[PDB]
RNA sequence: AUAUAUAUAUAUAAAAUUAUUUUAAUAUAUAUAUAU
RNA sequence: AUAUAUAUAUAUUAAUAUAUAUAUAU
RNA sequence: UUUAAAAAUUUUAAAAUAAUU
C-alpha cells in the first residue's frame, strides 16, 4: 500500500505487481478467517479416540 | 356469456390511470392496475361472481388464497396496503358468509406488532391467515 | 443473520416432524457398548494401584 | 393366408413349442394338469393362474414369432397382395404388418367352437386356453363386425 | 526448424514475450494460407519424439478383407448389412476401398468412385448397389469433421513452437511436457507414413466440400478417418488441458484395437463405458479427509432456491457404500481383450482416499480420454433396428376393465383392479382443469396455439398433397414462387380454405424421415408431423403442459439450467445425501396403445366434456357420435370440438405411424415402414413424457411399493419419499435425491432393494427402468461427485462436426462461427487458461484469409470476445477470457491500460495538440486507423450470412398466396372484427402520429420473407458479402460507436480485494484448481451461481401474448411512439386492438402503459448491455448489488454526482464496474466510481437525447 | 416408541449397567485427555453442528433481511443507505452460516471449550458513533454476544 | 417521508372519488339482468337467506 | 423362518408377488417365541453331536 | 426398345428446454454544422 | 474533394432421385 | 423550509452459435 500510494492514482495501469497486491490482500483475509484457522479434514489418534 | 351480450357496461381500467396520472413526486401511483394485476384474468371472474348470486344454496364463491398479502401484512409496507384496499373492496361482493370476519382479519394480520387484541385461544391467534378462516365457529370474541 | 432470519416450513406440525427425525438415531446401539469401555478403564486403573 | 401358417412354419412349431411351457410353472407335469390347473370345471380361467400363465407366454410370443412374422409377411408381401389372418392385432403390430389392419368380430360365441372341433394338436381345452392367451395379447380396440 | 523460420515474430507474439501488433498477423494468415499438406507432414517429420510416445501398433489395421462379404440384399430388394456378432452389427466395416475407386484426372494419387460401378448400380446390379452403397457411406464416415485435420495440426504445432509459460500468479512456468512426450501425434506420423510409403503425397485423404479423395495405396482402410480425428483430438487435449501422458496412453491404446476389429463404429459403441466404469463409478472406497459443500434446500422445494453454508470436512463414515462394480466391469474389459486397460484404471484408482484437487483432476482426465466420434450408420439400418422395438407388457389391462366404445374409444371402468387408474385419474383431473380457464376459449388463445407449429421447417407436404389428391380435392400450386417447397408454411397457406372433414383425411399420411448422429450414441432419428396432425395434437400436448406446471410441478423444463439444475446435482450428490439415477430405455417405443395412449385419450376424451359441452376449438367443428358405455343402452350422443379432434387422434394412433424411408447413401432403397413407436417430432413429445414420467412414479411410490414389499425399512424409505421433494425428471432421464438423516447416510440395502422393486415396476407395463446407484448424480449429461461438477471433455469434439447429408458445408466466413463455438467450449470446460488462449491465438489465424483476397484483423476476434496477451507494450497475460464481448469487452480492455496506451502512442511518433478527454494528446484517429483497429472493430459487426433477397415473385400468385396465408390465420369472425375495430379506432384517432401501425396483417409478410430465406443463397449474394467486407475495410474512420465513445468518459479505481466467497480447500469444478490460477480466483473471489437475476432490463411496454408471426420490436416502437407523443388513449387501445387483443384486456394493457413512465424502456431500447456467456457460472448478482460502488473512495467529487431525475445511469456505470473488474486476471476487487469527464448532468443529457429521438 | 415383548423368556445376558463411579471416572480420564490441545475437541463440536442441522426444523434465509430492508424509503441523493449498509455488512465472510450451529453446540460444554467472538468482528480499532457501517457493527456484536 | 405521506394521503383522497360507473350500475341495472335472464334460464335459481 | 414361510406359501396361495395375510413381520413384538428345532435334545443339552 | 447432349420441373430432412449475439430506411437532391 | 448528423422534398415496396419436351446415333 | 424513493416487467415471435431430451 505504500508503494501503490506513491504511484499517482490517477495514472494506475494493470501490472503483476498489482495482481500480486491483490491476492496477497485477498489471501489475508482467509487466512485470518477463524473457522479456517481452527479446522481439518484428518482426524488424529485422540480425537479418534 | 349472457351477461356479455346483454349488459351495457364495459369496464375500462383507464380511468385509474387518469386517476393517479395528476400526482407530483415507493411510488403510491404505480402498485394496483401496473402492477398487482394477473395479466391474464380480464373480467369474466367480475359477472361470474355475479351469477354466483342466484345459487348460495349449492355454490359460495370465495376469494382465491393467491390473493391475499403472503403472509403477513406489515403496514410499514405499500403493496401490503394496496392489497388490503383491494381485498377490502373486493369481498363485500362474494356469497360465503364469513367475508366480514376475513376482512377483519386481514387487516388484524397486517398489524401484527403495532396493535394488539385478544383471541380466543393459541392455534387461532392473530398471526393466522385471513383465509385460515371461513366457519361461523370461527369468528373472535373479540 | 441466523438470529435475524429464521423461519418455519409451512406444513409443520411438531409431533410428527420429529417423531421420524428423532427415530434413525436411536435404532444404533453405540451408545450401550461405550459402556463396557469404561467398565474396562476403571477395572485397569484399579488393577494397576 | 391362412392364420396359422406363420406359425406352422418353425422347426418347432409355435403351439408344439408353447405346449412345452408348462415346466416354467412351479409344478404341472402334464399338458393336462396344466388345464386343469388354469381354468376350474368350466372356462373362464382364474385369472391369476392365467397371469402366471401370460407371463411365460409372452417371450415366447415377443422373441419367435414376432421375428419370424416379420419376414413372412415381407416374403408374402413381395409376390402380390394377399388377404391374411391373425389371432390379434399385437402380431400385426409388432411383426411391422404393411397393408389394412381391419380388426373383426363374429355374432357367435367363438369359445364353444374350441370344443366342437376335434381333431387339433393337444386337447380342446389347451386350443381353448391358448385362445385365451392370444385374447389377453390383444391391446384393446373395436373389433367392429365382420360383416 | 521449419515452423520457426517462417513465423518466429507470431511464436513471439502469442506467446507472451513481443506486443501483438496487426502486421504479423496477417504476415501468420499468409504463412498460413500459402503452405502444402506435404509441408504439414514434414514439420511432423521434424520432430524428435521420446521413447515416451513409443507404442506397439498392431499390423492388422492395414490388412483388411473385402466389403462384399459384409452386405446381403433383403428379400424386398433392399441392401443392408450382414450382422455377425449381435444385432448390433449394422455400422461401417473396416474394409479396403483402393480397389473401388478411379485415380483423379489432376491428383493421380487420390480418387473417388468409378463412374462405371456407380452407372452399373443405377441399373440395377447386385454387387455395384453394394459397391456403392459402402464407398458412399465410409466417405460420410470420413466426412464428420468441419475441416481438414492438418489445419488443426499446424495450428497445434504453432501454438506449442513458442514453448511453456509463465504465470504471473504462481511465478514460475509450468511443466506440462512437450510435443516430444506426445503420443497421439506420434501415431498420427506413424500411420500416415506406413499408409503413404513410397509415395510423394503424404495425407491419406484430402477432405473437399463435395466429398473425400482417398489415397490409393493398398495398405488403406475405412477405419482411418475417424482414427485420425481420435488421435488429433487426444493431442489437442494433452496439450492445452495438461492431461497425464499415462491415460492418453490407453486412450491411443483402445483407439487402436478398435482400428483392427470388425467395425470401428461398434467397438467404440459396446466399449463406450470403461473409463467412467473403473474411475467414477468407483471412486472413494476408502475416505480419509476433504471438503465437500453444505448446500440446504429451502422450504418450498419446488421453487428450487438453495443457499450455500460453507464447507464441511469429510469424515471414514461417508466412504462409499453403493454396491460393487467389479465383476462386471472385469467382464466387459475381457470380452473385447481390454483386460490390461481394466486393470490399470482399477488399480490406479484405489489409490486415491482424499476428496481433492488432484482426484478429481484424476477423473477428469481419464473421462478426457473417451473418442469423440460421431457414429455414422445407413438410414435403413436405423429405421430397421430402432423401429422395429415394441413393448414388453406383462401384466396388461384385463379386457373386462373397459366400457363399450364412444366412437373410437373405451372407458376405464372405474372398478379396475389394474394400476392404469391412478393414470387415469391424473390425466382426466388435468383435462378438466385444463378446460376449466377461461383463457382457453378467445380466439387469441386459439390463433396462437395455431401458429405455434407454422415453421419454416420441412413437414413432409408431399404425402400430405397427394394423399388429399386421393379424395378428388385440389390445392393451390403457387408456381413460380422464390419460396422453398417443403416447408409447413407452404402447407398451411395451401390449407387456408378447406373445410376439417377434407383435410382430416391427411391424418392418416405417412411422415418423412430425418437423421441425426452424436457423440457415443446410435443415429437419432426424426419425424415431421405435417400441419393437420400437428393441429388435431392439441389437447394432449395442453393437458400434458398443465400436468407438469400445476399438477404433479416435478420438473426442471422451462427453468434455466446453469441456475437452477447445476446445483441441483452439487446438492443431491454431497455426502450425507445419495443420489439415483433413473433413465428408461427406448421411451419412445415404450408408449403405445395398449397401456398409455387409450388411457390417456379415454381420460382426456372425458374430462373435457364438461366445460366444452358445444364450442369449436381451433377451426374444429362439432361433430356427433354413438355411445355404448352404459350396458344395455346405445344413443347417439352430441359431443365437442376437442373431442372431435381426440376421436380422430385416437384413430391415428392406434393404427401406429408408417415412415417413407428413402436414403441417398444406398441406391434404390426408398421403401415405406410401419412402426409403433411414439413420434419425436410432434408438439406434444417433450411434455407428455416427462408427465407420463413423474405420473407412474407418483403412483409407484404412493401404491405399488407399500402392497408388494415387507420389511419396516424399505417401507420406511418410500413412505418418506415423494415426488416434489425427493424426484426431478425432464423427458426421459430423471434424478431421485434420497435426504441423509441424522444416523448418517441411508442405509445401502434398503435403497438396493428399493430399486430392484423399481425394476419389476417398469416389466409390468412395458418400461424397462435402466437404474444406476453408484455414488454419482446425473442429469441432463452433466456429472457430479461429492458435489463437485466434472466436465465431460470427449463430448465437445474439438474437430468434430456433424453432416447427416451429403450437401456442402457453408462457405467462409462461416466457419469463424464454429471457431468461437470451439474457444467457448473450452472456456466452459476450464482447460488450462494461458496454453487454451494461445492455441486458439493460433488457430484464429488459419481460419482468416480466404480468396482479391479478404483478410480479417485481429481487432474483430478481439471484439468477439478472444482476450489480448500483450497488446500496446504490457504485462504479458493481464487479461482474462471473462472480458465481454463487443462495446462493454472493448472498454473494459481499454480502461485497464489507457495510460500506457496513450503513452506507447506518443512514444512513436502519434502526437497532436488536441486535449482529448480519454487519449489526452495522442492522436488516436490517425494511428488506429493505421494499427487497422478501427476496421476490425467495425468489421466484426457485419453480418457474415447471404441476405436472402426476394427473386421479384410475380404480383398476382404472390397476392394470393398472402392472401390465403392470412385467411388461414384470421379464420374466425371474432379476430377479424377486433382486427377490423382496431384499424377503425385508429383512423378515427390515432391517424397521423404513425403510417403502418402494426396488426395481424403484416404477419402473412414475414411468413412469406421466412419462407424465402429457408432458400439457398446465390452467388450474387456471396459476392455481395464479399465486396461489403472489402469495402467496410477499405474505409477511414474517426472514431467508435457512440456508446463506446460516451463509455470512454467514465474512470474507474481498483481500491481493494473483497473477501472469499467459498473456501479455497473446497473443489467445486474439476480442472478449477490453483494450477488453473485466473478461473480458481475468480471462482474463488466471486463464488458459484445459485440465485435467479434474469432480466436486467428487458422491459417492455407490450406485456401480452400473441401470434409467433408477429414481432414484439414493432409493437413496442408503436407504443413507445405513441406515449412519448402523448396521444388520446384511444390510440393506445385501437393498437392494442387491432394487434389482436380483447377490448378489456387491451384497455388494462393501455393502462399498464399510462403508469411505469417511459424513461426506461426507452434507455432499454437504446442500450444493448447484457451479462455475457461466461458470467453465468458465476455469482455476478451480489456483484452488481455490493462490489461497485458509485460513491468513490474519498467522497463525494461534484463530478460523479447524479441528478435525481436520472437513475437509469446508475445501471451503465455499475455495467462499466462490473467489467473492468472481471477483465483483469487475479481476484475480483471492489471497484469505486472514479470521475465522469464532463459531468453527470451532461452524461444524462446525452443519454436522453438519444432515449429522446424514438 | 420402543416395544419389548411380554412372556417367559430365556435368559438373556445383557451386561450394560454400571455406576456413576465407573462413568465420571472415566469422564474425568477423557477431560484429561483434552487439555488446551483445541484440535481434539474442535470435531466434536462440528459433528454436533451437523445433527443439530439435520435434526432442526429451522431455515436461514436472507431474503426476510432484504424484503424488511427494501421497504423503508431513502433519499436518492445522498451520500449514506443505511438500509443498504447493513446488507452490504450482513454477508458472512468465506459465506460460512455454521457458526450458529457451532455456538449453539458449544453450550454443552463450557468447562473445556469457551466459543468467543473472534477479534475479527469488532470495528478494527475503535470505532465511532459518527460512522454508520460502524454503528452496525456495534448493533452486530450486540444481537451476538448472548449467545 | 412526508412528501410520500402527503403523496399517499392525496392518492387515497382522489381515489375516494374516481369516478366509476359500476357501483350505480349494480345498484340499478344489474339486478333488473339477473331478473329478465332468471325464467329464460335451464337450472332455475336455489338461494338461502 | 417357519413364519416367514408361512408367509410365502401364503402368497403362492393366493397368487401374488406379496401375500396380504402375513405371519410375519406383523406390529406385535414377539421375540420371545420358540419352537422345536433339533438344536436341543430330551436332557436338555445341546445336540452337536 | 435404347444411349448421349440440352432445356424445364419436381420430391427429401422434426418438436421441446436452456444460455449468448443481431433484426425502424431503400436511395438521391437542396439549405446547416462538423470532422478527414 | 471525402464522410457524419440536422429540416425538407421525391421515387418507391421490398448434394441424391425422378418426370417432361428438343436433337443425333442404333 | 429543501431533497429523494422512480417501473424488476416477460416467458421475446422469428434468424445464427453452443448444451441437452
Ligand atoms: O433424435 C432424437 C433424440 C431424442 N429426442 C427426444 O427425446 C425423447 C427420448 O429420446 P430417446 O428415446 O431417443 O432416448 P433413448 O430411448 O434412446 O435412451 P437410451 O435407450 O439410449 O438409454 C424422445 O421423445 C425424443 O422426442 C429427440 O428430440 N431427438
Ligand atoms: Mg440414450
Ligand atoms: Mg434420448
Amino acid at each position: 500500500a505504500h508503494v501503490a500510494s506513491h504511484g499517482l492514482h490517477g495514472n494506475m495501469t494493470l501490472t503483476s505487481s498489482e495482481i500480486q497486491r491483490h491476492i496477497t490482500e485477498f489471501i489475508s483475509s482467509w487466512q485470518n478467517h477463524p473457522i479456517v484457522q481452527v479446522s481439518a479434514d484428518v482426524e488424529n489418534r485422540k480425537t479418534a479416540q | 356469456v349472457l351477461l356479455q351480450r346483454i349488459s351495457p357496461l364495459q369496464i375500462d381500467p383507464t380511468i385509474i390511470s387518469n386517476t393517479m396520472s395528476t400526482v407530483s413526486e415507493l411510488s403510491p401511483a404505480s402498485s394496483i392496475l401496473g402492477k398487482l394485476r394477473p395479466s391474464n384474468s380480464d373480467f369474466s371472474s367480475f359477472r361470474v361472481a355475479l351469477a354466483g348470486w342466484l345459487y348460495n344454496g349449492v355454490v359460495t364463491t370465495v376469494i382465491d388464497d393467491s390473493s391475499y398479502p403472503k403472509d403477513g401484512g406489515s403496514v410499514t409496507s405499500l403493496e401490503n396496503l394496496w392489497d388490503f384496499f383491494i381485498l377490502a373492496l373486493a369481498l363485500p361482493l362474494t356469497t360465503d358468509p364469513c367475508a366480514p370476519v376475513k376482512a377483519f382479519m386481514t387487516l388484524a394480520n397486517m398489524m401484527v406488532g403495532f396493535e394488539t387484541i385478544p383471541m380466543d385461544n393459541q392455534i387461532y391467534t392473530q398471526s393466522r391467515r385471513a383465509s385460515a378462516f371461513s366457519t361461523p365457529h370461527t369468528w373472535p370474541r373479540c | 443473520v441466523a438470529l435475524l432470519s429464521g423461519k418455519y416450513p409451512p406444513d409443520l406440525v411438531t409431533n410428527v416432524w420429529y417423531a421420524d427425525a428423532i427415530y434413525p438415531m436411536y435404532a444404533d446401539t453405540e451408545v450401550f457398548s461405550n459402556l463396557q469401555r469404561d467398565v474396562i478403564t476403571c477395572e485397569a486403573v484399579q488393577t494397576l494401584v | 393366408v391362412d392364420s396359422d401358417e406363420v406359425g406352422e412354419q418353425m422347426e418347432p412349431t409355435f403351439e408344439h413349442a408353447v405346449m412345452e411351457i408348462y415346466k416354467g410353472i412351479a409344478g404341472v407335469d402334464s399338458l393336462d394338469d396344466l388345464t386343469k390347473w388354469v381354468l376350474n370345471s368350466d372356462l373362464v380361467p382364474h385369472d391369476d393362474r392365467l397371469g402366471q400363465l401370460f407371463q411365460a407366454f409372452l417371450p415366447l410370443a415377443k422373441d419367435l414369432l414376432a421375428p419370424m412374422a416379420r419376414q413372412f409377411y415381407d416374403n408374402s408381401m413381395s409376390e402380390g397382395r394377399l388377404l391374411t389372418f391373425a389371432h390379434a392385432d399385437s402380431e400385426l403390430l409388432n411383426a411391422n404388418y404393411f397393408g389394412h389392419l381391419l380388426r373383426l368380430k363374429i355374432p357367435y360365441i367363438t369359445e364353444v367352437n374350441l370344443m366342437i372341433r376335434k381333431n387339433r394338436e393337444g386337447g380342446e381345452l389347451f386350443q381353448l386356453v391358448l385362445s385365451y392367451l392370444y385374447k389377453m395379447y390383444a391391446t384393446s380396440a373395436q373389433p367392429k363386425w365382420f360383416g | 526448424s521449419m515452423i520457426l523460420t517462417q513465423f518466429g515474430p507470431f511464436i513471439e507474439s502469442i506467446s507472451g514475450i513481443t506486443d501483438q501488433s496487426n502486421d504479423v498477423f496477417e504476415n501468420a494468415a499468409k504463412a498460413f494460407s500459402m503452405f502444402t499438406r506435404s509441408d504439414v507432414y514434414k514439420a511432423l517429420d521434424e520432430i524428435p519424439f521420446s521413447e515416451d510416445a513409443m507404442l506397439p501398433i498392431p499390423p492388422t489395421i492395414y490388412t483388411k478383407p473385402s466389403h462384399d462379404s459384409y452386405y446381403y440384399i433383403d428379400a424386398l430388394n433392399r441392401v443392408r448389412r450382414k450382422t455377425y456378432q449381435g444385432p448390433d452389427d449394422v455400422y461401417v466395416p473396416n474394409c479396403s476401398i483402393v480397389e473401388l475407386l478411379e485415380p483423379h484426372e489432376t491428383l493421380t494419387s487420390y480418387g473417388r468412385l468409378s463412374e462405371a460401378i456407380e452407372n452399373r448400380a443405377k441399373d440395377g446390379d447386385s454387387q455395384a448397389r453394394i459397391a456403392t452403397t459402402y464407398g458412399r457411406i465410409a466417405e460420410s464416415q470420413a466426412r464428420q469433421i468441419k475441416a481438414p485435420l492438418e489445419k488443426f495440426v499446424l495450428a497445434l504445432l504453432v501454438a506449442e513452437a513458442g514453448g511453456s509459460l509463465y504465470d504471473p500468479v504462481l511465478q514460475k512456468y509450468d511443466e506440462i511436457p512437450g510435443l516430444s512426450h506426445n503420443c497421439p501425434l506420434w501415431c498420427f506420423r506413424e500411420i500416415c507414413r506406413h499408409i503413404s510409403g513410397p509415395l510423394p503425397d503424404r495425407a491419406p485423404y484430402l477432405y473437399l466440400s463435395a466429398g473425400v479423395f482417398w489415397l490409393m495405396s493398398p495398405r488403406m482402410t475405412s477405419a482411418i478417418p475417424p482414427l485420425l480425428s481420435d488421435l488429433v483430438n487426444l493431442a489437442i487435449l494433452q496439450q492445452t488441458a495438461g492431461l497425464d501422458p499415462s491415460l492418453v496412453r490407453l486412450g491411443v491404446q483402445i483407439c487402436l484395437h478398435a482400428a483392427a476389429s470388425s467395425s470401428y463404429a461398434w467397438f467404440i459403441l459396446k466399449t463406450k463405458s470403461i473409463f467412467p466404469q473403473n474411475t467414477l463409478h468407483s471412486m472413494y472406497e476408502s475416505l480419509e479427509g476433504g471438503y465437500c459443500p453444505n448446500l440446504e434446500w429451502l422450504e418450498p422445494r419446488s421453487d428450487y432456491k438453495f443457499m450455500y453454508m460453507g464447507a464441511m470436512p469429510l469424515s471414514t463414515k461417508y466412504a462409499r457404500s453403493a454396491p460393487s462394480n467389479d465383476k462386471k466391469a472385469r467382464e466387459l474389459g475381457e470380452k473385447y481383450g481390454l483386460s490390461s486397460v481394466v486393470s490399470e484404471l482399477r488399480r490406479r484408482t484405489k489409490t486415491y482416499s482424499k476428496h481433492d484437487f488432484t482426484s478429481v483432476r484424476y477423473i477428469r482426465d481419464a473421462m478426457a480420454c473417451t473418442s469423440g466420434i460421431f457414429l455414422v450408420r445407413t438410414p435403413t439400418e436405423t429405421v430397421l433396428q430402432e423401429y422395429t422395438q415394441s413393448p414388453e407388457i406383462k401384466v396388461p389391462i384385463p379386457q373386462k376393465d373397459w366400457t363399450g366404445p364412444i366412437g373410437e374409444i373405451r372407458i376405464l371402468k372405474d372398478t379396475t383392479s389394474s394400476i392404469a387408474r391412478y393414470l387415469y385419474r391424473t390425466w382426466y383431473l388435468a383435462a378438466a382443469r385444463m378446460a376449466a380457464q377461461p383463457r382457453t376459449w378467445d380466439p387469441l388463445f386459439q390463433a396462437i396455439m395455431r401458429s405455434q407449429y407454422v415453421t419454416a421447417r420441412g413437414g413432409s407436404g408431399a404425402t400430405l398433397r397427394e394423399s388429399l389428391y386421393a379424395i378428388n380435392v385440389s390445392l393451390p400450386d403457387f408456381k413460380g414462387l422464390p419460396v422453398k417447397a417443403a416447408t409447413k408454411i407452404f402447407q398451411a397457406a395451401q390449407l387456408a380454405n378447406l373445410p376439417f372433414s377434407h383435410t382430416s383425411v391427411a391424418i392418416l399420411a405417412d411422415t418423412s424421415m430425418g437423421l441425426r448422429n452424436q457423440v457415443q450414441r446410435r443415429p437419432r432419428s426424426i419425424m415431421p408431423l405435417n400441419v393437420p396432425q400437428q393441429q388435431v395434437s392439441a389437447p394432449h400436448t395442453l393437458t400434458a403442459d398443465y400436468i407438469n406446471y400445476h399438477m404433479n410441478l416435478s420438473t426442471t423444463s422451462g427453468s434455466a439450467v446453469i441456475e437452477k439444475v447445476i446445483p441441483l446435482g452439487v446438492y443431491a450428490s454431497s455426502p450425507p445425501n445419495q443420489s439415483i439415477n433413473i433413465d428408461i430405455s427406448a421411451c419412445d417405443a415404450s408408449i403405445t396403445w395398449d397401456f398409455f395412449l387409450s388411457v390417456i385419450m379415454a381420460a382426456i376424451h372425458e374430462g373435457v366434456a364438461s366445460s366444452s359441452i358445444g364450442k369449436p376449438f381451433m377451426g374444429v367443428p362439432a361433430s356427433i357420435v354413438n355411445d355404448e358405455s352404459v350396458v344395455g343402452v346405445r344413443a347417439a350422443r352430441p359431443i365437442s370440438g376437442m373431442q372431435n379432434m381426440i376421436q380422430h387422434l385416437s384413430k391415428l394412433y392406434k393404427r401406429g405411424f408408417s415412415y417413407r424411408v428413402n436414403d441417398s447413401f444406398s441406391p434404390g432403397n426408398d421403401f415405406t415402414h410401419m412402426t409403433t413407436t411414439f413420434p419425436s417430432g410432434s408438439t406434444a413429445t417433450s411434455t407428455e413424457h416427462t408427465a407420463n414420467n413423474s405420473t407412474m412414479m407418483e403412483t409407484f411410490l404412493t401404491v405399488w411399493g407399500p402392497e408388494h414389499t415387507d420389511d419396516p425399512d424399505v417401507l420406511r424409505l418410500m413412505k418418506s419419499l415423494t415426488i416434489q421433494r425427493n424426484y426431478v425428471c425432464q423427458g426421459d432421464d430423471g434424478l431421485m435425491i434420497i435426504d441423509g438423516n441424522t444416523a448418517g447416510k441411508v442405509n445401502s440395502e434398503t435403497i438396493q432393494k428399493m430399486l430392484e422393486l423399481i425394476s419389476k415396476y417398469g416389466e409390468e407395463f412395458g418400461w424397462k427402468y435402466d437404474i444406476a446407484y453408484d455414488g454419482t448424480a446425473e442429469y441432463l449429461k452433466l456429472y457430479f461427485i461429492f458435489g463437485c461438477r466434472i466436465p465431460n471433455l470427449s463430448r465437445h469434439p474439438i474437430v468434430g462436426k456433424e453432416r447427416a447429408n451429403s450437401s456442402a458445408e457453408e462457405p467462409w466466413p462461416a466457419i469463424l462461427d464454429q471457431i468461437m463455438g470451439i474457444f467457448f467450449n473450452g472456456v466452459h470446460d476450464g482447460l488450462q487458461w494461458q496454453r487454451w488462449i494461445r492455441y486458439s491465438w493460433a488457430l484464429c489465424c488459419a481460419f482468416s484469409r480466404q480468396r482479391g483476397y479478404l483478410q480479417y484483423p485481429m481487432w474483430s476476434f478481439v471484439y468477439w470476445g478472444l482476450p489480448l496477451v500483450k497488446v500496446f507494450g504490457s504485462d504479458p497475460w493481464i487479461f482474462s477470457w471473462y472480458m465481454p464481448t463487443g462495446d462493454l469487452g472493448m472498454y473494459s480492455w481499454i480502461s485497464l491500460i489507457r495510460p500506457l496506451m496513450t503513452r506507447w502512442m506518443v512514444a512513436n511518433g502519434y502526437v497532436t495538440d488536441k486535449c482529448s478527454p480519454v487519449f489526452g494528446n495522442a492522436d488516436y484517429r490517425k494511428c488506429f486507423n493505421e494499427l487497422k483497429l478501427y476496421q476490425g472493430y467495425y468489421m466484426a459487426q457485419l453480418p457474415r450470412n447471404p441476405k436472402k433477397s426476394g427473386r421479384a415473385a410475380p404480383r398476382e400468385v404472390r397476392e394470393q398466396f398472402t392472401q390465403a396465408l392470412s385467411d388461414y390465420l384470421m379464420q374466425n369472425p371474432e379476430l377479424k372484427s377486433r382486427v377490423l375495430r382496431g384499424r377503425s379506432e385508429w383512423e378515427k384517432y390515432g391517424a397521423g402520429i404513425i403510417h403502418n401501425p402494426p396488426s395481424l396483417f403484416d404477419v402473412p409478410h414475414k411468413w412469406y420473407q421466412g419462407a424465402q430465406e429457408a432458400a439457398t443463397a446465390t452467388r450474387e449474394e456471396l459476392a455481395e458479402m464479399d465486396e461489403t467486407l472489402m469495402r467496410a475495410r477499405k474505409h477511414s474512420y474517426s472514431s467508435f460507436s457512440k456508446l463506446l465513445e460516451a463509455y470512454l468518459l467514465v474512470k474507474w479505481r481498483m481500491c481493494e480485494a473483497r473477501e472469499p466467497s467459498v473456501d479455497l480447500r473446497l473443489p467445486l469444478c474439476a480442472g478449477i484448481d490453483p494450477l488453473n490460477s485466473d478461473p480458481f480466483l475468480k471462482m474463488v473471489s466471486v463464488g458459484p451461481m445459485l440465485q435467479s437475476t434474469r432480466k436486467y432490463f428487458a422491459q417492455t411496454l407490450f406485456m401480452a401474448k400473441t401470434v409467433s408471426g408477429l414481432d414484439v420490436n414493432a409493437i413496442d416502437s408503436a407504443l413507445l411512439r405513441l406515449r412519448t407523443l402523448g396521444a388520446d388513449k384511444k390510440a393506445l387501445t385501437a393498437q392494442l386492438l387491432m394487434v389482436g387483443l380483447q377490448e378489456s384486456e387491451a384497455d388494462a394493457l393501455a393502462g399498464k402503459i399510462m403508469l411505469q413512465d417511459v424513461n426506461t424502456v426507452q434507455l432499454a431500447r437504446v442500450v444493448n448491455l447484457a451479462v455475457p456467456d461466461t458470467w453465468m457460472s458465476l455469482d455476478f448478482d451480489t456483484m452488481f448489488k455490493h462490489h461497485v460502488k458509485l460513491l468513490p473512495k474519498d467522497g463525494r467529487h461534484l463530478n460523479t454526482d447524479i441528478p435525481p431525475r436520472m437513475g437509469w445511469l446508475r445501471a451503465i456505470l455499475r455495467f462499466l464496474g462490473a467489467g473492468m473488474a472481471m477483465t483483469a486476471t487475479g481476484v475480483a476487487v471492489d471497484i469505486y466510481l472514479e470521475d465522469i469527464h464532463g459531468g453527470g448532468r451532461s452524461l444524462g443529457q446525452r443519454f436522453m437525447t438519444w432515449m429522446r429521438q424514438e | 416408541t420402543v416395544t419389548s415383548p411380554y412372556a417367559p423368556s430365556v435368559n438373556r445376558l445383557m451386561p450394560y449397567r454400571i455406576s456413576n463411579a465407573e462413568r465420571q471416572i472415566s469422564q474425568i480420564i477423557r477431560v484429561m485427555n483434552i487439555g488446551n490441545n483445541a484440535t481434539v475437541i474442535q470435531p466434536v463440536l462440528q459433528d454436533i453442528s451437523v445433527l443439530l442441522q439435520r435434526i432442526s426444523p429451522l431455515q436461514i434465509d436472507p431474503t426476510i433481511i432484504s424484503n424488511t430492508m427494501s421497504t423503508v424509503s431513502e433519499s436518492t441523493t445522498q451520500t449514506l443507505s443505511p438500509a443498504s449498509s447493513i446488507l452490504g455488512k450482513l454477508r458472512p465472510s468465506n459465506s460460512d452460516f455454521s457458526s450458529f450451529r457451532v455456538a449453539l453446540a458449544g453450550w454443552l460444554y463450557n468447562g473445556v471449550v469457551t466459543t468467543v467472538i473472534d477479534d475479527s468482528s469488532y470495528p478494527k480499532d475503535g470505532g465511532s458513533v459518527t460512522s454508520l457501517e460502524n454503528l452496525w457493527d456495534f448493533f452486530i456484536l450486540a444481537l451476538a454476544l448472548p449467545l | 417521508t412526508q412528501s410520500l405521506v402527503s403523496s399517499m394521503r392525496g392518492t387515497l383522497g382522489k381515489l375516494k372519488l374516481i369516478k366509476s360507473m359500476t357501483p350505480m350500475y349494480l345498484q340499478q341495472l344489474a339486478p333488473v339482468e339477473l331478473a329478465v335472464i332468471a325464467p329464460m334460464l335451464p337450472f332455475p335459481p336455489f338461494q338461502v337467506p | 423362518d417357519e413364519a416367514d414361510d408361512a408367509t410365502k406359501k401364503q402368497a403362492k396361495d393366493t397368487e401374488k408377488a406379496k401375500a396380504q395375510v402375513t405371519y410375519s413381520d406383523t406390529g406385535i413384538n414377539n421375540a420371545n417365541e420358540l419352537s422345536r428345532s433339533g438344536n436341543v435334545d430330551n436332557e436338555g443339552g445341546s445336540n452337536q453331536k
